């Protein structure tokens, strides 16, 4: 028998309210017996027949993946709607249902603020700046560097993670030089987070 | 129409109507539904308060075994007749179930189900004999987590009168309220009285009282007897808080395991059986409460019924007949088996219950199933349940035998026959299950006829039935003489590879007195042990008598054989005592192990010999009338004990036979030097103290007997002078490094790595005085004999050298004295390299009370030195620090050859001759190094 | 068919001593009614016998699981030695074996800087007290919050964000009263990792 899973979208569209989250329900382990799969979509639980079926995607285990993705309204997925994916096949005994939504909780803002290296810290060769972005909710965030306006690439974000007052934490670091994070140099990281105020926030860094 | 003005509706019902307004408070359209709805409730209402509830007329008493159940009022019609899927009527329960288990699960305060009890089926169950128990939660009747009416703490305090309220209002409204018939209670620790998930003991002992006083106001106990006091509980006794206080007030246990686990028991790997078995609660509930007073309740498949409630405890639909959600073939249901399921032991059932009576007739779903979650027929699939099902198996249980009223047939004497009655029962398959004490007092009992009917009977006490004249088996319970358990299990229970049960039958305990006219007494051939329960001064009319071939210690000279003594003075005085009228030989004693040996030491001289440890050592075995049987020639003894000249035993129970072994067991040897045996075999080649310790088979720590061995001259114990020790400053965490220290070897899942490199360290001073002559550190092996832990390749013991540093300084900074400076290097091990458990060294009789240690297993390359335990050895000896202190000042003085003359260094070896002897010694006498000092200081 | 999990210990109980490491194999997969379960443990490949399968904690039904576990000595788990658990049972076909062990790779030191709260961190009632611990292999490391010598549990960290050097880091932040963050006494931040000097350290921090 197929399965089916339901994917939402992409952190930063969720997590910035002027872009657009849609949930795209993919049914992967279809095999040849079983490979025809109906879709229904859903918003906050309402039956939604708005989603659309991509092309199938084989799976390495000659299985097919085969998506239906419906857009959701940023505003109300972040506020936890539940998108949800039905999927029929001849080889359930009956549809399958799946649900996602936002975490449940009252939303945080993330507060973001780039700190240099400590004077220890910068006593290195490669001193990094970090944005930590902290009091979170929902979980679901998104968050980004740059320095002098421009995108610092040699930086590593770390995943949202659930504080333990129900909102959700992460740190962003950006790796420079020591010559040249404690150079002098003004670094901004950009937040789009559903758990960010206004989907957003900035942390300035400079040595 | 306001909600406030309705009149009839509960206050409750009110605050509900109150909350569903609170959502949508302003949605225009809503706010009316949901006041009309509050409306047609108070309609409801008012129609429960003008009807014309059935009066109870009078209910025959339930006797013979039972069929109860307990009916989802969830699954009935009219409970809430907006449910069209409920189909079934309760009424429609056939006569075949005995007992009405009044579920109030789902019935709203306006619902028609109160009144269709009340006046259509309290009436239907009355004419059909089916009564009808209301059943509570523990949390509905105490607690105030929802617990209802027991919300109100000023209307029912937890105290006497608060009780009392709580009482008379818990009645009125479950019990009065439709004169109900009776009061089950749920003992569920979910239904457990409960507040924020918390044990409320005001709670649960005001619970046991309210009952109580319900007790004392229905139920046998009761004001009005003909309302029943029911207990039902998926906790197993031992966990039921209201099983003491309630046992006596109670009416009616119910008990359900329903689902295989419910049937054999759950299994335990750490034991490696089974638990919580049927034999467990029904003996659980005999603790506090008779068999006849047990019912069990099995489960019908419920509609809808998820995991865990999806339990097909009985035949579950045909996979082909997908769309039949009725399958009625008991023929191999596990409920077939409950319906023949007795309890093995104690006594007959009170009788079989069901749970979720209301699914009676309804299939269980398949096991080809639970994958899907939107389909489910026999599980979730409606059907009206004309409760065919339940008739078939309540009637195959009616159609037992086993059942069988007790009948004069059976006790010829009417009063025996009554007499057993009264105190056994009227089921005819009690007697071959009643496993009770049986008191025979009435001197009307003429005939003992029938007595051999008792087949499990726990005592039997004869106190005073004068009218009867002779025992024999025929008149002496099945049980008389020692077997095993007969009844074949009709439990189809999940036991596979556990497939043996004797259950050998502990022989009845046979009270006999006041048979003032007993002339014939046969008890031979029932391998009896003793003559316990007979009153010998009772049977006055005694005549004939026969005990032969008995597992009875009649050597002379025991109570057992005082008992003989008597009986036979007794027939030597009426007619004589003859190898015709009295028979007694062809005893099989048993022989038990003594609870104490007195042999507490063994003293062999030193020879390259080996002993048997146990043979020479553990031994003996004394009878439970006290015959200590302790060689074969004791054994040949008991061949010589006779009775009237002549041996009672068996000719065929030969030493062998009769002896009882003591291998087995094993034994703890321990030499002076605190090391340690387990050899039966013992070496005297060297001259040593040990002392050993009995272990059973069955225990290896408490000791059955401890001893000395003696190879040569006797050794002063030494002591553990780690235990007590003081950690002091060192590389192995103190905390943890006193488990070294700890006196206790310690458990495999103990950690014993001192320190985090290859050799560390650890300070810490003794807790008392002493001598100290030895040390030791257990090797992980010790802790299990095959550890990957790498032994101490080489380890140091040192003391803080406090001769030459303050040992203040140390106390106030020991991180500072971290130095072997700051030390004294006193021993050193260095392992050869072979495995050994443990190291050993002795010591010169050393002094400081503070030591330090490094052990090393020499492994570099992240190897830590981890050590097993931490032996100091010595004795006890007060005012060690000076004691030794005068030890060191004699060996400097001896040293100061010039400093005294030939005259003072005569006297002065004597006394260093004394100070050696004094060193590994166990009472220190201070006084010679006192009058030595003195001298000394004279001489300086 | 059942399935086995085994769970290295906490990285704390691993590296405090005073604990007791154990990794745990539970077995809660496809299972029946026969409960006979010969759960069988091993390390660097020598199976050993003795363990203490938990008694049954399940409160009430519906939790037919068995779970075994195996307390471990620090230098044994650390010495990277493999416990892999083959467990046999007649439902199974064969024992199942699955294997844990100390992460293999050179151990890094992790480097250690303090941050102190950014200044929203005070206007939140939460001040953040911040330890970023990079370069540390393995990944498994012990950092914890203190104040006042006395040890803070308004503490949270990070999962073990992989360095660029093949090492892993995260930033934990104890959070305190931006009161009590104003008269901050003084914190401490102790971290067991075998990549600590003594395999234990402390970082000071005071108002
Ligand atoms: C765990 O085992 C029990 C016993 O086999 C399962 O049976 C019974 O399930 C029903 C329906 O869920 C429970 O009834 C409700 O209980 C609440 C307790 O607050 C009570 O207020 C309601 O009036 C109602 O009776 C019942 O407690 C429960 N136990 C018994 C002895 O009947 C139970 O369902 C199993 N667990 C789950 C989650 O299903």
């Amino acid at each position: 028998g197929p399965s089916v899973f339901l994917f939402p979208p992409k952190p930063k569209d969720t997590l910035m309210i002027s872009r657009t989250p849609e949930v795209t329900c993919v049914v992967v382990d279809v095999s040849h017996e079983d490979p025809e799969v109906k879709f229904n979509w859903y918003v906050d639980g309402v039956e939604v027949h708005n989603a659309k079926t991509k092309p199938r995607e084989e799976q390495y285990n000659s299985t097919y993946r085969v998506v239906s993705v419906l857009t959701v309204l940023h505003q109300d997925w972040l506020n936890g709607k539940e998108y949800k994916c039905k999927v029929s096949n001849k080889a359930l005994p009956a549809p399958i249902e799946k649900t996602i939504s936002k975490a449940k909780g009252q939303p945080r803002e993330p507060q973001v603020y780039t700190l240099p290296p400590s004077r220890d810290e910068l006593t290195k060769n490669q001193v990094s700046l970090t944005c930590l972005v902290k009091g979170f909710y929902p979980s679901d965030i998104a968050v980004e560097w740059e320095s002098n306006g421009q995108p610092e690439n040699n930086y590593k974000t770390t995943p949202p993670v659930l504080d333990s007052d129900g909102s959700f934490f992460l740190y962003s670091k950006l790796t420079v030089d020591k010559s040249r994070w404690q150079q002098g140099n003004v670094f901004s990281c950009s937040v789009m987070h559903e758990a960010l105020h206004n989907h957003y926030t900035q942390k300035s860094l400079s040595l | 129409p306001s909600i406030d003005s309705l009149h009839y509706l509960s206050e409750n019902s009110k605050k509900e109507f109150k909350e569903e307004l609170s959502k949508a408070g302003q949605e225009s359209q809503k706010v009316k539904e949901i006041l009309a709805k509050a409306q047609q409730a108070d309609k409801q209402a008012q129609e429960l308060a003008k009807m014309k509830i059935p009066e109870k007329i009078p209910m025959k008493p339930l006797h013979g075994p039972l069929y109860g159940g307990y009916f989802r009022t969830w699954h009935d019609k009219t409970s809430d007749p907006t449910e069209k899927d409920k189909v079934n009527s309760m009424g429609e329960l056939p006569k075949e179930v005995d007992l009405a288990f009044i579920f109030h699960d789902w019935t709203k305060d306006y619902s028609l189900f109160w009144k269709e009890l009340a006046t259509k089926h309290v009436p239907k169950l009355n004419k059909q004999g089916t009564r009808v128990i209301r059943t509570i939660p523990w949390r509905f009747l105490a607690g105030g987590d929802n617990s209802g009416i027991a919300e109100d703490t000023s209307k029912y305090p937890n105290t006497p009168e608060g009780n009392k309220a709580l009482a008379k209002a818990i009645v009125d409204e479950y019990v009065y309220k439709y004169n109900l018939d009776g009061l089950d209670v749920d003992v569920a620790h979910d239904s457990i009285p409960k507040v924020d998930k918390k044990e409320d003991t005001a709670g649960v002992e005001r619970s046991i009282q309210v009952f109580e006083e319900i007790g004392k106001l229905i139920g046998p106990k009761g004001v009005d007897k003909s309302r029943l006091f029911i207990m039902d509980s998926t906790y197993m006794a031992d966990k039921n808080p209201l099983i003491e206080r309630g046992a006596p007030y109670i009416n009616l246990l119910l008990v359900q395991v329903y689902g295989s686990q419910g049937e054999k028991g759950g299994w335990e790997p750490v034991s490696n059986r089974p638990e919580k078995t049927m034999e467990e609660r029904w003996q659980g509930y005999s603790k506090y409460i008779r068999p006849e007073q047990y019912m069990i309740g099995f489960s019908f498949y419920e509609e809808n019924a998820q995991e865990g409630n999806l339990w097909y405890d009985i035949n579950s639909r045909k996979d082909e007949d997908k769309a039949n959600g009725i399958n009625t073939d008991i023929t191999g249901t596990r409920a077939e088996r409950y319906a023949r399921w007795q309890p093995k032991t104690g006594g007959v059932k009170g009788g079989i219950f069901s749970y979720a009576i209301d699914r009676d007739g309804v299939a269980h779903q398949p096991k080809k199933y639970a994958k899907q979650k939107e389909f489910k027929d026999a599980t979730d699939n409606i059907f009206h349940s004309d409760y065919s099902v339940s008739k078939a198996l309540k009637t195959v249980m009616l159609k037992d035998k086993s059942y069988d009223l007790i009948d004069e047939k059976d006790f010829p004497d009417k009063a025996l026959r009554e007499a057993v009655m009264a105190q056994v029962g009227t089921r005819k398959g009690d007697l071959e299950r009643f496993n009770g004490t049986l008191r025979l007092d009435n001197p009307a009992i003429q005939s003992l006829e029938g007595l051999n009917k008792f087949k499990k009977l726990a005592q039997l006490d004869l106190i005073g039935l004068s009218r009867i004249t002779k025992l024999d088996r025929s008149v002496l319970p099945a049980n008389m003489k020692p077997g095993k358990d007969t009844l074949e299990t009709v439990l189809e229970t999940y036991k596979k590879d556990n497939k043996e049960e004797p259950a050998t039958i502990p022989p009845v305990s046979l009270k006999v007195s006041g048979l003032t006219g007993l002339k014939e007494l046969d008890l031979s051939g029932f391998d009896r042990e003793t003559l316990a329960g007979l009153d010998a001064a009772t049977l006055t009319s005694l005549e004939k008598v026969d005990i032969s071939g008995n597992k009875l210690d009649l050597a002379p000279g025991t109570e057992n054989r005082q008992i003989f003594d008597t009986m036979l003075s007794t027939i030597s005085n009426h007619v004589g005592s003859n190898e015709q009228t009295v028979k007694f030989d062809k005893q099989k004693p048993t022989g038990h192990y003594p609870d104490t040996y007195g042999k507490t030491s063994l003293r062999l001289p030193v020879a390259n010999e080996k002993v048997d440890l146990q043979s020479q050592l553990l031994f003996g075995t004394v009878t439970n009338q006290g015959t200590l049987i302790n060689s074969e020639a004791d054994y040949k003894a008991y061949q010589n004990h006779k009775i009237a000249g002549r041996s009672f035993v068996d000719s065929n129970y030969h030493y062998n036979n009769f002896k009882v072994s003591y291998e087995n067991y094993t034994v703890k040897v321990t030499d002076s030097t605190l090391g340690t045996t387990t050899d039966k075999t013992l070496a005297t080649d060297k001259e040593e103290t040990y002392k050993v310790d009995f272990f059973s088979p069955a225990d290896k720590t408490k000791a059955v007997h401890t001893a000395k061995v003696i190879v040569g001259d006797e050794k002063t114990m030494m002591v553990n002078l780690a235990e007590g020790a003081t950690v002091i400053g060192g590389s192995a965490d103190p905390v943890n490094a006193r488990k070294v220290f700890d006196g206790q070897l310690g458990s495999e899942t103990d950690n014993i790595s001192l320190g985090w490199d290859s050799k560390q360290s650890i300070i810490f001073k003794l807790k008392e005085d002493g001598l100290i002559k030895h040390w030791r550190f257990f090797n992980d092996s010790a802790r299990n004999p095959e550890t990957t832990n790498k032994p101490i390749q080489e380890a140091s013991l040192q003391i803080f050298n406090i001769k030459d540093y303050n040992l203040d300084n140390l106390l106030e900074n020991p991180n500072k004295f971290d130095d072997e400076k700051y030390w004294i290097t006193v021993d050193t091990y260095s392992a050869q390299g072979e495995r050994a458990t443990a190291f050993s060294n002795t010591l010169n009789n050393i002094t400081s009370k503070y030591w330090r240690v490094v052990f090393d297993t020499k492994g570099d390359r992240y190897s830590s030195p981890v050590v097993p335990e931490l032996q100091i050895l010595g004795y006890p000896l007060p005012n060690a620090d000076t004691i030794m202190k005068t030890v060191t000042t004699a060996k400097e003085l001896s040293q100061q050859k010039d400093k005294f003359s030939q005259k003072m260094l005569d006297e002065l070896k004597i006394k260093e001759m004394a100070l050696e002897t004094s060193l590994n010694s166990k009472i220190f006498d201070v006084t010679a190094i006192n009058a030595n000092a003195g001298v000394l200081k004279d001489c300086i």
